[PDB]
């Protein structure tokens, strides 16, 4: 209320420093919050008396005032504003000294608070003319770092103040003050960013005129700073500022300094240039000058960074740095101080870097020049400093990992590096650790052979780190020892060394680690995986400890800690050719791995599901019943098609245990049968688990058990059939196919199937497509020839009311045909050319035999095939044709080397249908993934695409059709093409007015177009192109196509839309350099209006047109400097209600 | 299916749309869980965005404008 604010003036004048601090305090906290309802006079009063008290005598006060003046300002009237900021001024121009500061914070705090207008022009005149050349260098500075302050906050506005602001800050570069130069080079920087597009131009040309000169360091200062924070804008003065620079390059002054640091900060951001190796003579010639107390020093820093920006930026120029010296000084020039030596050093570390892949390859000129690495590293690790071993350590990783095996020869003189390295006792813990970790990756990445020599001299040195206080260095060295151990003693390799002696050293270092006794977790896990490893390599040389060391598994397994590391060395052990005896753990180990299943942990699911596998296929006559139902007890939560992984291990469990004990398969008459009953309708039921699954069945049916038989399966599968996804059909089928491959006598099983296909009476489209899927699964793989009835029922299935039983029928015609080819592959050719009214069904029957039919078995009739196809190519039925084509590139993919060319002839003198079919049948060779006809393909598509890219009008359609598939699958084979296509598909971009037949009824119009097709084609390459083919292509003469493929047809706007809006994120500098012609057809969509009278439909379709162009428009408006607006701000009633239904 | 049906997309949604979800979902769990299992989740990234993009796609060049909230989500 009023009363209160009075109160508090009233006080504020208390001269007590306690009243005084608590009033401002409160005055403080209650602006801070809301305040309500304050008059104007209140706004005068409260202004006045903190202006009052910033001149305070106790710095508590003045400082609390100077806090409050922030929030004070947020909610105040504008002229209050302004005559707090008239007094700052004036108070900053006092003699006094505190009064300076106390304005100079008070008004840095107001600049803060302000996200307005006026009061920054008001300031910035003030400070224009409190900059200028006067006798106070104090107020310069503060105004200097006002000023500062105010453009790095906001900088958008004050657009006609910025020539005053460069006018006046110009004069003060060359003050005698160096600080004074400092902050206004600081100054112009900042105000660089927020400029307008001419003052660059006045700015550099002063640069300019200034350089050529009596010089000084602080204008290349300037130079570099301004190029710093503004790169893309000077670029274009990089040719009117290099030589300039160079001519500076031989003064005997130690002004190399400053150049140095522009040309890394030019190479670190703009890219575009070409005078690099003129740039890296002078640096490599500048980075061996030397001639504490002479100062030249800071210089070879420079040079030696300055090649960071190249080696990295750079990538395709690493095959001219390593041909020329650029790699060369660096390991010529390794003896020099310690900051030079680490500075070289991270140099070649990029170098290396850049290396790493994404006639002379930069791999081979690496290993060429490594031994002049080796031998600089070997002569730099007898060094006292420990960092400059750390770089050497980091040389040798970085060297291993780009490229392993390059340390081979060079084994016996590193090695002693390492070990008087870890050897030695002023080596900090950070040397010892990455000691440990180059020796790790180069043991892991190097033959097991070049190390047994050294053998001897690697155990005391590791054995010994393991025996250390600090952690880390124990982990690492027993990560090493896992290392050691698996080389001393390979299993995949054979091998004469003798590691008996270094048995129990590598023991007693290791069990004493496991046994933890409130140790850390990592160094728990690194134990228990080394002692893991070590069971599993050197089991056999172990004596009586290792039923004692045994049990400590168990009891890492009962805690949560380590469950996953301890299951996972279990796992090993049991899968390793040394048959460790686990039988006495196994009793008290499979309840608690089955236990383990029932918490939500995948990966400890998956983990102890492998550990029970491994174990009782490896141990199968140790086991009891009651392990065995204590683990299947939690098998059934675990089969559901929610997760198939664990589903397929379950599976492969029940198998494998099937396989070894087949005595207790009692016990999964239950739950378990009805959860995989479940799974096998799943729709989602697909990959190697459904093998599995048909795996299990057949071990299933080998077994034998009560309730369990053959019949019992066929009748569990196939009851609710007989009694909806066409996945579980064919899954089915596929499982009575496996059921009947299991028992080979089990013929009246075919026959029962043959009578209820037959039986039209009571018999639905499910039984007989079931039938049918079941028949054609049999007749895959063993032999229906002896059996009668087969065809003349499959071509009788043909004539149904059903598709889906034409379709079954006609698959399984031809699936008993792969198990005998001689019998029925003829048959079918015959009914082929006999029967015309079911030729279709029989061609998909051809097309799937040659697809499953083995190769060898298919070669005596590809001539026949061959043949038919041919005289089949021309055909009045379009689907007949795409039937044989895709034959026909189907036939292709084997023996391509003889037939290939027999396709290659027939473009000659083909005819228009044959020319179509030919190019429609490669389409279907290419693949995403490798095939061996990819050479083949890659030098024939030539005249495929090239020669015959206008012919007609079809051709010209499969043409393009063929080649947007390339280009989608492997684009690749047309990488190198696109050159002499790109032109063709341009002209295929273009409209043509001798295919419009215009259409006219009365009043009413109905244009008809037949090239739509090809340039809808074209367009659809042109997308496509984008998603890997962008790069070498001119960006310009897809522009301008894109241009005038907006103005097409109304099909095509929606993909130019899409192709806008895509690029508006790819390459936004050319959507820039083309934004005046790329948005009249965009605003002419958003304008455009219908005829009236016409049909409701066609008045809402220009509904989604106009809201994509919208779309597409605002897309386009996210380009950072697309600030240029072609007459946007014209938004009436109707088309302002597009931009919020777009965002 | 946007024109029958008298804008009101009753026919368009019992017959074609819910149909095309439902085969959408069932693809990509089925891509999803098999690419999962081989290749590691670096290239399941990409593939991931690569679908997005061409989902997108399809449902901006030859799908009605209903279907782009829905099928994103």
């Amino acid at each position: 209320a009023s009363y209160h604010i009075s109160n508090l003036l009233e006080k504020m004048t208390s001269s007590d420093k306690d009243f005084r601090f608590m009033a401002t305090n409160d005055l403080m906290t209650e602006l801070q919050k809301d305040s309500i309802k304050l008059d104007d006079d209140s706004e005068r009063k409260v202004v006045k008396m903190i202006l009052k008290l910033l001149e305070d005598k106790n710095g508590e006060v003045q400082n609390l005032a100077v806090k409050c003046l922030g929030p004070l300002v947020s909610k105040v009237k504008e002229y209050q504003v302004e005559t707090i900021v008239d007094t700052l001024c004036t108070n900053m121009l006092s003699d006094k000294e505190q009064l300076r500061d106390i304005s100079s914070i008070g008004l840095k705090t107001v600049i803060g608070e302000l996200p307005a207008a006026n009061v920054c022009k008001k300031i910035t005149g003030r400070l224009t003319s409190a900059i200028a050349k006067q006798e106070d260098v104090s107020v310069q500075l503060e105004a200097l770092d006002i000023m500062a302050d105010m453009l790095s906050r906001q900088g958008g506005l004050l657009v006609n103040f910025h020539p005053s602001i460069l006018t006046c800050l110009l004069p003060q570069l060359t003050s005698p003050r160096l600080a004074v130069r400092k902050r206004t080079i600081i100054a112009l920087g900042h105000l660089v960013m927020s400029c307008f597009v001419d003052l660059i131009e006045h700015l550099l040309s002063e640069l300019s005129k200034n350089d050529s000169m009596s010089t000084t360091r602080t204008y290349i200062q300037c130079i570099a700073a301004i190029s710093r924070q503004a790169g893309h804008r000077i670029g274009e003065y990089l040719e009117k500022i290099i030589p300039l620079v160079v001519k500076f390059c031989n003064v005997d002054d130690d002004e190399l300094r400053e150049y140095c640091i522009q040309a890394f900060e030019s190479f670190v951001r703009r890219c575009p240039k070409e005078v690099y190796p003129h740039v890296s003579t002078i640096i490599n010639i500048c980075l061996k000058y030397l001639t504490d107390d002479d100062m030249s020093w800071k210089v070879r820093r420079a040079a030696a960074k300055c090649l960071d920006a190249v080696v990295s930026t750079r990538h395709e120029m690493l095959p001219e740095f390593y041909k020329t010296v650029s790699p060369a000084l660096i390991s010529r020039f390794k003896e020099r101080e310690e900051n030079v030596k680490a500075d070289v050093f991270h140099a070649y570390l990029s170098l290396l870097k850049q290396t790493r892949p994404v006639g002379e390859t930069p791999l081979t000129m690496l290993q060429s020049q490594v031994p002049n690495i080796v031998k600089a590293l070997h002569k730099q690790m007898k060094e006292k400093s420990v960092k400059t071993r750390q770089c050497c350590f980091n040389m040798l990783t970085e060297l291993v990992n780009v490229l392993p095996g390059a340390l081979t020869q060079h084994i016996p003189v590193l090695v002693p590096g390492i070990i008087f390295s870890l050897n030695d006792k002023s080596s900090s813990s950070n040397l010892k650790i990455d000691a440990l970790s180059c020796l790790y990756v180069i043991l892991c990445n190097h033959s097991p052979q070049v190390f047994h020599p050294h053998v001897q001299a690697l155990v005391p040195p590791v054995v010994a780190c393991v025996g250390d206080p600090f952690y880390k260095i124990t982990s690492e060295a027993l990560l090493v020892t896992q290392q050691l151990v698996k080389v001393i003693r390979p299993l995949d390799q054979p091998s004469s060394f003798d590691a008996t002696p270094y048995i129990k050293d590598l023991f007693t270092c290791t069990i004493k680690r496991l046994k933890a006794a409130d140790i850390d977790q990592e160094v728990k896990e690194r134990a228990i995986s080394c002692m893991g490893q070590i069971i599993c390599n050197l089991g056999d040389n172990l004596g009586s400890d290792l039923p004692n060391t045994l049990q400590i598994f168990l009891e890492r397994l009962k805690n949560e800690i380590t469950r996953l590391t301890t299951v996972k060395a279990l796992t090993l052990i049991a899968g390793s050719p040394l048959k460790i005896d686990l039988r006495p753990v196994l009793g008290e180990g499979v309840p608690i791995l089955a236990s383990f299943l029932r918490k939500n942990q995948r990966a400890l699911k998956l983990g102890t599901l492998s550990a029970l596998d491994i174990l009782i296929k490896n141990y199968s006559d140790s086991l009891t019943a009651a392990m065995i139902d204590a683990v299947l007890d939690e098998l059934p939560p675990l089969i559901s098609e929610s997760d198939m992984h664990v589903s397929q291990m379950a599976i492969s469990f029940l198998t494998t245990l099937a396989k070894v004990y087949p005595s207790s398969l009692s016990k999964i008459s239950g739950s378990i049968l009805n959860e995989l009953i479940g799974l096998v309708r799943s729709p989602l039921l697909q990959g190697g688990a459904l093998s599995a699954m048909l795996d299990f069945f057949q071990a299933l049916v080998v077994t034998g058990t009560n309730n369990l038989g053959y019949m019992d399966l066929l009748r569990m599968l196939t009851g609710p059939v007989y009694s909806t996804h066409k996945q579980s059909y064919y899954s089915i089928a596929k499982c009575v196919a496996a059921l009947t491959r299991a028992c080979p006598k089990e013929g009246p099983a075919v026959v029962g199937q043959f009578i209820q296909d037959v039986k039209n009476s009571r018999s639905t489209d499910s039984i007989r497509l079931l039938a049918l899927l079941s028949l054609g699964e049999v007749g895959h793989h063993i032999d229906l020839s002896g059996q009668l009835e087969l065809k003349s029922v499959i071509l009788e299935a043909f004539s149904s009311p059903s598709e889906e039983v034409k379709s079954a029928a006609s698959y399984a015609l031809g699936s008993i045909s792969v198990g005998n080819l001689p019998e029925y592959l003829p048959f079918v050719l015959q009914e082929i050319t006999s029967q015309p009214k079911r030729q279709y069904l029989l061609l998909h029957s051809l097309k799937e035999i040659i697809s499953s039919a083995s190769v060898v078995g298919l070669k005596p009739y590809v001539e026949n095939i061959w043949a038919l196809l041919l005289k089949h190519c021309e055909c009045a039925e379009e689907g007949t044709r795409n039937v044989v084509a895709e034959c026909l590139g189907k036939l292709t993919l084997i023996d391509p080397e003889t037939l290939l060319p027999r396709l290659k002839g027939y473009l000659i003198s083909g005819s228009s249908y044959a020319r179509s079919s030919v190019v429609t049948a490669v389409k279907f060779t290419i693949s995403d993934h490798p095939q061996p006809i990819d050479p083949l393909l890659k030098n024939c598509i030539g005249d495929f695409l090239k020669t015959l890219e206008d012919p007609d009008l079809n051709v010209r359609r499969v043409a393009l059709v063929t080649f947007n598939s390339a280009a989608h699958n492997k684009p690749s084979l047309i990488r190198d093409l696109l050159d002499t296509v790109l032109p063709h598909l341009y002209n295929e971009t273009k409209v043509r007015k001798e295919l419009i037949r215009e259409v006219e009824m009365g009043p009413f119009k109905h244009t008809v177009d037949d090239g739509l097709d090809i340039r809808k084609a074209a367009f659809e390459c042109m997308y496509t192109l984008l998603d890997s083919c962008l790069d070498r292509l001119d960006i310009f003469e897809f522009l301008n196509h894109v241009e005038d493929g907006l103005k097409d047809h109304y099909d095509i706007k929606m993909l130019t839309f899409l192709m806008l809006v895509r690029l508006s994120t790819l390459c936004p500098s050319a959507v820039l350099q083309r934004l005046d012609r790329l948005v009249e057809p965009l605003r002419a969509t958003c304008t455009t209006k219908v005829k009236a009278n016409s049909v409701k439909q066609e008045f809402e379709k220009q509904d989604e047109l106009k809201r994509s162009a919208m779309r597409a428009v605002a897309a386009l408006l996210t380009i950072p400097e697309a600030e240029k607006s072609p007459l946007m701000s014209e938004f009436q009633s109707q088309i302002s209600s597009n931009p919020e239904l777009a965002a | 299916y946007v024109e029958l049906g008298l804008p009101t997309l009753t026919v368009y949604k019992e017959s074609f749309e819910s149909q095309f979800l439902a085969d959408t979902e069932r693809f990509y769990t089925r891509e999803s869980t098999e690419f999962l299992q081989q290749n590691p989740v670096t290239e399941y990234m990409k593939k991931a965005e690569a679908r997005l993009l061409e989902e997108q796609r399809r449902v901006q060049v030859y799908l009605h404008e209903s279907t782009q909230d829905e099928l994103a989500r």
